[PDB]
RNA sequence: ACCCUCAGAAGGGAGGCGAAAUAGAGCAUGAAAUCAGUUGGCGAUCGAGCGACAGGGCAUACAAGGUCCCUUGACGAAUGACCGAGACGCGAGUCUCCAGUAAGACUCACGGGAAGCCGAUGUUCUGUCGUACGUUUUGAAAAACGAGCCAGGGAGUGUGUC
RNA sequence: CGCUCUAAUUGGAUGGAAGCAGGGGCGAGAGCUCCUGUGGACCGAUUAGUGACGAAAAUCCUGGCCAUAGUAGCAGCGAUA
């Protein structure tokens, strides 16, 4: 696994993470680019609409045959990867709470560093026509997240 | 022997492949596979003398 | 709208490649130029071949495209560029600071350059850079 | 408060005229990359100096632009072939007797990585007091 | 261990042990290919063997390199004038003298200056040259053959006789 | 020039060896060497030997990995649930 790659001053900060997460890791590195620099109230709001759909989420690098959506400024291309997104509130769910037990408000902290991490495949073996099998992996994930006073 | 206790055959052509001894598609015995027998090893018939 | 040209040439009654050279030479120098009066500038030769080529310039082309200019504003535009490394940074600063004009937008007349003016009362085979518009199907503008 | 170096930091050799001249030389002239052709092309091909041997091979042939290929030609003068910048001749240094012989007026004393902080603490103070100076010297606060 | 979080013997946070947890369980070291974030340089008007050699921009903690810039002066290979005077040429221009003079690369000395400053490194711009590599071939950039990339592995050895 | 192990002679290392990463110096070059960080126990030089001793290539071997791509398939069958 990953160790946080950002220095944090925990007397300002306060820290959570996600372990091999079974989920895409291309939703999860638009997620973070997307949240990042936003509240944490703000991006567990905005989440909450991805989930929705109501609010999409721009795939600036991972968007072959994407459809463009209208709600995306300054690009076209995005989609609503629910799955990715719940377990980011996960990740924020525990790191407002590891705040808040700090003494500081979880809810209006920065997210300072938020990024993925593919840690490795989980392997599967899909058979195939012509008596030959070929690979069927799910992706495993690591996520940091740094929150910092503001 | 070793390296060569294997009745390990190359395919040929027509698969896409080089020309290399497999077996249960497994390259073996030929120098430049990975299990394969020591071209031109230390030979105990040698004189050291 | 407005050019600060350290030179401008009148190209009326004059050898439009001659002017060209020139044109060329002296804005790779650094020099702003503004040819005048293009309409009135003159090519030598028997009207009839000269038309052709020009008109087979119009002619070629594709999906890619070959974007020939009729009005006698583009054409001498176009015989500057072809003196110019124009895709090349220094090419492209010296096409970019000359500019032709049909007639004379400025207050001052041009100057004639040397060794560029035909003298009419000695030749009779030469055409008009108007003249050749036209024929393109230009609209006479001037 | 500071950091500063042990030894004779700043002492030079004195050369004759002759070899100040050529040692000038080497650093002016200096010399090509005489990198392995297309080592920039694939990783998997290293910098290393290798012959290039392809019948067909640009560099082999002489072809200007893809490199100077390894000569004789182009050998440092042998009166300071192998110098340090400085002009001093080095001595590689492992313990304190190494130090015996070692002229500080031409040749400065280079300490083997090997070598521990307890003895080098020996072989610097000893060098300095015979002269010589210390190319890779430690740096303690003063 | 304890505490907080969580659907939770998960995981996370805080904390504890140890010289070291970036020694925390397929856990010594931890390369390359490569991925996430981020820094420097370039960047949505522009052209492709990706570079070599020159020269500019911008960038640079220390260490392991310390040089570099301008006035002037000294030395000064080959080469080598302008101007002026005289004399020729239809003319472009040339001859003689001034003069092998002034100039002339490198190097040095005096005085002044730089410390991102000189080298060097990263990136990029400009100039010149430049259609990989290896092999096959009279002729390969080749619309001839081989390789997705990287690491590791991968081919003159022994006996006898001459 | 470089690699392995042997021998003689002779050195370095927990006051930090080998290796790795980034960086400085030397050599026409093979390659040598230093600094900083990491690492945490081994490592050289000279001379004489030794040899399963040097890779960019063989549709080379084994392993790992990127693009391909969040793409094809997860519809088609007289059993459409
Ligand atoms: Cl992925
Ligand atoms: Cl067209
Ligand atoms: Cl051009
Ligand atoms: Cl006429
Ligand atoms: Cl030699
Ligand atoms: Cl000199
Ligand atoms: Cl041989
Ligand atoms: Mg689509
Ligand atoms: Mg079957
Ligand atoms: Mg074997
Ligand atoms: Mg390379
Ligand atoms: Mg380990
Ligand atoms: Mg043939
Ligand atoms: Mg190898
Ligand atoms: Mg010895
Ligand atoms: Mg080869
Ligand atoms: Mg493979
Ligand atoms: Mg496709
Ligand atoms: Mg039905
Ligand atoms: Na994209
Ligand atoms: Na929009
Ligand atoms: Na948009
Ligand atoms: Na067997
Ligand atoms: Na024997
Ligand atoms: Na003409
Ligand atoms: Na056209
Ligand atoms: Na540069
Ligand atoms: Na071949
Ligand atoms: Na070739
Ligand atoms: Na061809
Ligand atoms: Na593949
Ligand atoms: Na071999
Ligand atoms: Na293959």
């Amino acid at each position: 696994g990953i160790s946080y790659s950002v220095e944090a001053d925990p007397d300002t900060t306060a820290k959570a993470m996600l372990r091999e997460r079974q989920m895409s890791f291309k939703h999860s590195k638009a997620i973070a680019r997307e949240i990042k620099g936003k509240t944490a109230g703000e991006a567990v709001d905005y989440l909450e609409a991805v989930i929705e759909g109501d609010q999409p989420v721009p795939f600036k690098q991972h968007n072959s045959g994407v459809g463009h959506k209208s709600k995306v400024d300054g690009w076209d291309a995005g989609r609503y990867p629910e799955k990715a997104s719940k377990a980011f509130l996960d990740l924020l769910e525990n790191a407002v709470g590891n705040a808040d037990h700090q003494g500081f408000d979880g809810e209006a902290m920065t997210i300072k560093h938020v990024a993925a991490h593919k840690v490795g495949e989980q392997q599967g073996r899909k058979p195939r026509a012509m008596g030959r099998a070929s690979a069927w992996n799910s992706p495993q994930v690591d996520v940091e997240l740094i929150l910092e006073e503001p | 022997y070793a390296g060569l206790r294997t009745p390990a055959e190359s395919f040929g052509s027509g698969r896409g492949q080089a020309h290399v001894p497999k077996q249960d598609g497994r390259a073996r015995r030929v120098p430049q596979a990975v299990k394969g027998r020591s071209a031109h090893p230390p030979k105990t018939e040698k004189d050291r003398s | 709208a407005e050019f600060d040209a350290d030179v401008i040439v009148d190209a009326r009654d004059c050898i439009m490649g001659r002017v060209a050279s020139q044109v060329a030479e002296q804005a790779l120098d650094g020099e702003t130029v503004a040819v005048v009066n293009a309409e009135r500038a003159v090519i030598t030769g028997r009207e009839e071949q000269i038309v052709e080529k020009y008109e087979k310039r119009v002619d070629i082309g594709n999906d890619n495209g070959y974007f020939y200019p009729k009005r006698p504003d583009g054409i001498f535009k176009r015989t500057i560029r072809g003196m110019l490394p124009h895709k090349k940074q220094r090419g492209r600063e010296a096409f970019e600071s000359v500019r032709v004009y049909l007639g004379n937008p400025y207050d001052e007349d041009g100057e004639v350059l040397d060794g560029t003016s035909l003298d009419r009362l000695s030749n009779i085979k030469f055409v008009t850079l108007g003249e050749i518009s036209e024929t393109l199907g230009a609209n006479k503008t001037w | 408060t500071e950091l500063q170096a042990r030894g004779l930091t700043e002492k030079t050799p004195d050369l004759s005229d002759e070899d100040a001249r050529l040692l000038t030389q080497r650093h002016r002239v200096g010399k090509p990359q005489f990198n392995r052709q297309d080592h920039h092309k694939k990783k998997r091909v290293s910098t290393s100096w290798r012959k290039p041997r392809g019948q067909l091979s640009k560099q082999r042939r002489g072809i200007k632009g893809k490199g100077d290929t390894v000569e004789a030609g182009f050998r440092s003068p042998t009166a300071v072939r192998g110098k340090h910048p400085s002009g001093f001749e080095e001595v590689r240094v492992h313990n304190v007797d190494d130090l015996e012989g070692v002229d500080g007026d031409t040749e400065a004393v280079r300490i083997a990585s090997k070598v521990g902080a307890r003895k080098r603490e020996r072989i610097e103070e000893e060098a300095e007091d015979a002269g010589i100076r210390v190319l890779n010297p430690t740096y303690v606060e003063v």
